[PDB]
RNA sequence: GGGGGCGAGCCCCGAGGGGCUCUCGCUUCUGGCGCCAAGCGCCCGGCCGCGCGCCGGCCGGGCGCGACCCGCUCCGGGGACA
RNA sequence: CGUUGCCCUCGGCCGAUCGAAAGGGAGUCGGGUUCAGAUCCCCGAAUCCGGAGUGGCGGAGAUGGGCGCCGCGAGGCGUCC
């Protein structure tokens, strides 16, 4: 046989007053440092309070498949990095006194980045699409933008990640993004996105305006209310009906 | 999936580095100003000091007040090529740390006393 | 306990998390004595101390 | 919220069982002991023997259950008044 | 074998610090010696605390009992715990 007698079980009763309790997870009942505790109960306030619609609209962000289309389309029109900038200048300086230097050549189209660059080109109707980030840190930088966009009739969307929006350009975050033009090859793709976007955002802006949305409760309270409602329901439902 | 066993949240033990100074603040190190010399000012030649020398196998000095017995011992050994049994300091009401220094029994105190000048 | 007319009672339990004998100072219920057990909680038996 | 089931109240039931409600999360005769896991389950490194090696042995490790799952305020009590 | 760097592993405290030449607080006593110092100098007997690596040495751990041979026997070897 390959079974010792001696080996036993020795099971521990984790009762009350019995074998001292096992080292279970306490993630819920940890005392958190005042920074953590705050960032968590900021989020709660946003759910608990009555959030007005100019801020609430940024909850309504774009859907995954559409975002992946957009970021693919932007990958074409990311702005020129460093090194690339030197090589563009260096090639021009060599070509001036060597084999005919024209000077201006023809510059390609690219993305437009920060709110101020964008807002001038929604005032000016230069933009075809505007992407906005949903998590700008003081909201006021980007609050008017969607109302301004809908006034000027520029399709706009709200993407997740000021960071991932800002990784199209090569800086930490970016609030906004905009396309003024697009190459003829990629032209039909932008127009496919645009129409899908404006259906979900610009062409229902009245519903967005009205749509308040905080004013939820703690589930722990919600559940307590529902239980009372089930008591009130069973008080007058199973009796008559 | 790393669970909190304890309800505390103590601060995490971050890496911390040694100093790697881009330059030394002070140009070159301060020379020691308490050498074999500056530690032993002079020998007493007092009646009581000579009686200590002649009878107890000691030499009685005045010493710099900052000195340890360890330093004195090392100085006495260095200056007079000698070797010590024990040093036995006090402070004079005057300010000058006196030092009674018992030499080891291979050495005679009166012989060294004659070498250093005093008698 | 100086400055107090009530006597106290060192009552020792077992911490139910760390292997550790925690202890308390109850004010003595009259008729408490040493080598007595002192149960406490919701499901505690309704006797003295 | 479910599991667990010794059981109790109810509902269903084909008497095997299932569902809802309670109940516990299981310790009261003694001036004891009681933590750093047993048990099970699944994986790998090296060495050895069968040689098909996630076959068998020798040595050494890891993860899971054991010790349900999810959640948004640590738990209570107040509270738009103090 | 140390020493350090990194990774994992474990770790409650409880407030930094100051606060007593009468509180707490290891371990020194006899004889001698000076114009003036002595549990402090000298002689002699001690003692505590720290270190002691390479471990300086002994002693303890520990040197049984079995079985098998060979030997007159004291015993020697082989092998099992
Ligand atoms: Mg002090």
């Amino acid at each position: 046989k390959v079974v010792n007698p001696l080996f036993e079980k020795r099971p521990k009763n984790f009762g009350i007053g019995q074998d001292i309790q096992p080292k279970r997870d306490l993630t819920r009942f940890v005392k958190w440092p005042r920074y953590i505790r705050l960032q968590r109960q900021r989020a709660i306030l946003y759910k608990r309070l009555k959030v007005p619609p100019a801020i609430n609209q940024f909850t309504q962000v774009l859907d995954r498949q559409t975002a992946t289309q957009l970021l693919k389309l932007a990958h074409k029109y990311r702005p020129e990095t460093k090194q690339e900038k030197k090589q563009r200048l260096l090639a021009r300086a060599e070509k001036k006194a060597a084999g005919k230097g024209d000077v201006p050549t023809k510059r390609p189209p690219v993305l437009r980045a920060g709110v101020n660059t964008v807002t001038t080109l929604v005032e000016n109707k230069k933009a075809q699409l505007v992407v906005i980030a949903h998590d700008v840190d003081p909201i006021e930088l980007v609050v008017f933008l969607p109302a301004l966009c809908r006034k000027m009739g520029v399709p706009y969307c709200i993407l997740k990640g000021k960071a991932r929006l800002g990784r199209l350009v090569h800086r930490k975050t970016c609030t906004t993004v905009a396309f003024t033009q697009v190459n003829s090859e990629d032209k039909g793709a932008l127009a496919k996105l645009v129409e899908a976007i404006r259906t979900n955002y610009n062409d229902r802006y009245d519903e967005i305006r009205r749509h308040w949305g905080g004013n939820v409760l703690g589930p722990k309270s919600v559940a307590r209310i529902a239980k009372l409602e089930k008591a009130k329901a069973k008080e007058l439902a199973t009796k008559l009906g | 999936k790393k669970i909190r066993t304890s309800p505390t949240f103590r601060r995490p033990k971050t890496l911390r580095l040694r100093r790697q100074p881009k330059y030394p603040r002070k140009s070159a190190p301060r020379r020691n100003k308490l050498d074999h010399y500056a530690i032993i000012k002079f020998p007493l030649t007092t009646e009581s000091a000579m009686k200590k020398i002649e009878d107890n196998n000691t030499l009685v000095f005045i010493v710099d007040v900052k000195a340890n017995k360890h330093q004195i011992k090392q100085a006495v050994k260095k200056l007079y090529d000698i070797d010590v049994a024990k040093v036995n300091t006090l402070i004079r009401p005057d300010g000058e740390k006196k030092a009674y220094v018992r030499l080891a029994p291979d050495y005679d105190a009166l012989d060294v006393a004659n070498k250093i000048g005093i008698i | 306990d100086p400055g107090r007319g009530a006597p106290l009672a060192k009552v020792v339990f077992r911490d139910p998390y760390r292997f550790k004998k925690r202890t308390e100072l109850f004010i003595a219920a009259e008729g408490i004595h040493t080598g007595q057990f002192v149960y406490c909680g919701k499901k505690a038996q309704l006797n003295i101390g």
